[PDB]
């Protein structure tokens, strides 16, 4: 038999439902998400990092021409100066007085401590989400792991978890990020082959290993304005450094929801957002029929003194009557409710007491034991504390925060209103009557 | 077999052969410089849809035309006679 | 000077343009596709192929409880049966007739010949293209390869330009497409650990040789029912070849555009979609100032025979004054024709010979011989070849599609209708008056 629900995407807070399969009496279900994994789709655009210039030994034909062909290398932009009449450290370093031509040179490669201090720009997109579930259902407890695509059933032992779509689209990459050293920052990076001059992107190739380097660096070279033979050259400043200095912070400390972004594969962990519908065929010898199990005859819902809160700041407790011990479950068919407890074991006759979490100050929902129903009904105070370590174990709904006493002085006054309203309607007929009465 | 090609041009593939590349020039019957019958069936054959819609058009437009005309002429004589066709011995 | 220009595209054409300058003499500018490779943004998702099922060689305890156990392998799966006592050919295997059990079990891996027949899923989230530009300007030729995005400079030493983006949002392949020996096919693939038993991705995997492999083939084990020892099994058949015997047509032949599709990256080639939107610069060494271009004081278009076709059917003699010899550039500016030469020699006075192709019913084109423009008339007609092995040169446009000398008819239609009741508009009007003013 298969059951479905939806539930709460929140890491860690253990959502619960009862399973009522009919005539077998009914069984807890506590579906626990232990962990989200929501991985976006990714390709590497390219590598990236501080471009190292490397401006190769001068050529010198000192009585005769030089061409100044092309290359491969990244931003090869070698150029030729003539009257160099370059001297080393021996002295003169040419065959002529005046006809020496020179041919200067500078390309850039990947720095050697690229291999570490590179970043990787990625497109991302139709991120998915993969969930890390944890199941306790009866006496039996079970742990699975699903891709909530709605589709694939991350099946486990018996259960037939089925997980999604996401109640909601979300990825908190947007298409472009570059991951560096593990952090990681949106930004909208220049596209492959679109270096630009001083800008993030400076030079790019599809690994770093790669003879394959393109680079636009604003690279010129100088005539050799000096007797010591040199190759005076100017460029920007490495763009992807000029970046680092000013890159914004990661999305560690900027991606909504609390996820924890993290790396290799770059992807979102313990993402909270929206809901996450879920189905579970459950065998059918996990439940037992309502004659083996223990049921109540009679139940009754008197709530102790309780605290609307993030935590399980109520209290309550049920007197019971029932036809043999047993563990019943228990839980609330409310929305705005949850036990903490999800089984009991009943005993012939007594009382249970049991700690509930609420975000109505209105206590005002059904509990079930054993599939019976009582109705609970109380005033939650506020918490004295204002800030807790732990989050909201249930959602709010506007209607259902109204307290009982609030809600009864806006009908009231609205009840005036539309009194008053009525009374018009009434007196507006009578004049009529008045008239036609006695004509 | 027979296969349809416009001026975007058709690519069949036969046998491990390559890809043949083919375009449809917009030759069609009449002249697009001929009578105005051989002018309007030329342009069907190049474009039915356009030439039975611009035809129609045309045809409509002149039947307003025609009518309109022939109802405004018409009823501004009959009121201009109307002094004329009531008061006997009038200026005829 | 820098210069920019629209650009169908379309590989192989001939696209010309005369750049006006006129600081300088005008100079020739035929810009042509030489090839296209639209690359869109490919990421593997997993690998698949006919998997190759393995039973082992069962296990068996003559006389003892054998247990199932969880195992990484992919759609791992076992039962156990008692009462077996399994035969081999020495005869009985086993000295108990009664708890003698069997464990069967059975996993999945793929077949050897995977390496080469393995399928794989690739989801492809847009393209962006790169188009590799042939331009000739002046005496100079010239080719480079852009990333049409409008962004990136691309450099040919000598020129730079920058082409993009595409008006058109046009790509060949789907979100989804999978390749398979260079084929590919746009295909609705089951994400990574999603899995249809009997359907394409019933095996998947990170890679051909990933330990991690994971499969759904409803392998399901019958009780071992013979005195051979056996492992009677079934299952679906292999999703990925029940596929490739219904996989349809591959996109290498359903691709529009003209698109052809080639692997190892995926990408699509010489597709003939929308324009190109292109800019140059060219370098101003390329040009001179006016006087010292040969010039014409008087030229004249002298178009006859002229068949519109694909080809260039149009022809014509440009009669001329000049003041010099020289080679002269020549282009027809108006985009309904275009000129199969771009530039020629020419005298002081004489007449050019001319071939011109154009789709509308006359030469009504305006043309230029480096400067001074006239403007062709004479009607061009349709040929009797239909179809021919080569490519139109110029689009179709309703606004000179119809002929001059019949959408004059048109015109005169339109006027016999409008002037009807202009007249009795002004009959109604005229009589208007006269009720009132000669009454």
């Amino acid at each position: 038999f298969e059951h479905a629900t939806t539930v709460p995407n929140v890491p860690g807070i253990p959502y619960k439902a009862l399973v009522e399969r009919a005539g077998y009496a009914p069984l807890n279900l506590e579906i626990t998400v232990v962990s989200s994994e929501l991985t976006p789709s990714t390709n590497k655009e390219y590598v990236t990092c501080k471009f190292h210039t490397v401006i190769p030994s001068p050529q010198v034909k000192c009585c005769g021409s030089l061409e100044c062909k092309a290359s491969s290398k990244a931003d090869y932009t070698c150029r030729v100066f003539g009257g160099v009449y370059p001297f080393m450290w021996g002295g003169a370093q040419c065959f002529c007085d005046s006809e020496n031509t020179q041919l200067s040179e500078a390309y850039v490669e990947f720095a050697p401590d690229c291999t570490i201090d590179h970043a990787v720009a990625l497109k991302v997109h139709t991120a998915a989400l993969k969930v890390g579930l944890r199941i306790v259902y009866g006496n039996t407890t079970a742990h699975l792991d699903t891709f909530v695509n709605g589709v694939t059933p991350g099946s486990s032992r018996d259960l037939k978890v089925i997980a999604g779509p996401i109640s909601a689209a979300f990825s908190p990459f947007d298409h472009k990020v570059v991951i560096r050293k593990g952090l990681v920052y949106n930004y909208d990076f220049p596209e492959y082959g679109a270096m630009k001059p001083g800008a993030f992107g400076d030079i790019q190739a599809s690994s770093l290993d790669a003879t394959d380097i393109v680079a636009r660096t604003d690279i010129r070279l100088l005539k050799p304005s000096v007797k010591n033979i040199h190759v005076p050259y100017t460029q920007a400043v490495s763009g992807y450094e000029m970046w680092k200095n000013n890159s914004g912070r990661p999305l560690q400390e900027t991606a909504p929801f609390g996820c924890k972004i993290e790396v290799e594969p770059l992807r979102a962990s313990n993402c909270a957002y929206g809901h996450i519908p879920i189905s579970i065929d459950i065998p059918d010898a996990a439940f037992v029929r309502s004659s083996e199990s223990p049921t109540i005859l009679e139940v009754s819902c008197t709530v102790a003194d309780c605290i609307y809160s993030a935590d399980f700041g109520g209290s309550l407790t049920l007197q019971y009557k029932a036809d043999r011990e047993g563990h019943c479950p228990v839980h609330s068919h409310s929305t705005t409710a949850v036990l903490k407890e999800a089984t009991t074991h009943v005993t012939a006759t007594g009382s249970i007491t049991l700690h509930f979490s609420t975000s109505s100050p209105q206590a005002n929902f059904i509990v079930s034991l054993c599939g019976k129903k009582t109705t609970c009904n109380a005033e939650c105070k506020p918490p004295a504390d204002h800030i807790i370590g732990e989050p909201h174990k249930v959602d709010q709904e506007f209607q259902a925060a109204v307290s009982k006493t609030s809600w009864n002085w806006l009908l009231a006054l609205f009840g005036g209103a539309s009194s008053l309203i009525a009374v018009g309607l009434i007196v507006l007929v009578c004049s009529s009557m008045l008239i036609n009465t006695r004509r | 077999r027979n296969f349809s090609v416009g001026r975007e041009g058709l690519e069949y593939v036969w046998g491990n052969h390559e890809p043949v590349r083919v375009w449809a020039q917009e030759s069609a019957p009449g002249d697009p410089h001929g009578w105005p019958h051989e002018i309007i069936i030329h342009y069907y054959h190049r474009h039915p849809v356009y030439t039975v819609i611009v035809l129609c058009g045309v045809a409509l437009a002149i039947l307003v035309g025609i009518a309109s005309s022939a109802a405004c002429i018409a009823k501004a004589r009959r009121d201009c006679l109307t002094p004329y066709a009531l008061a006997p011995n009038a200026t005829v």
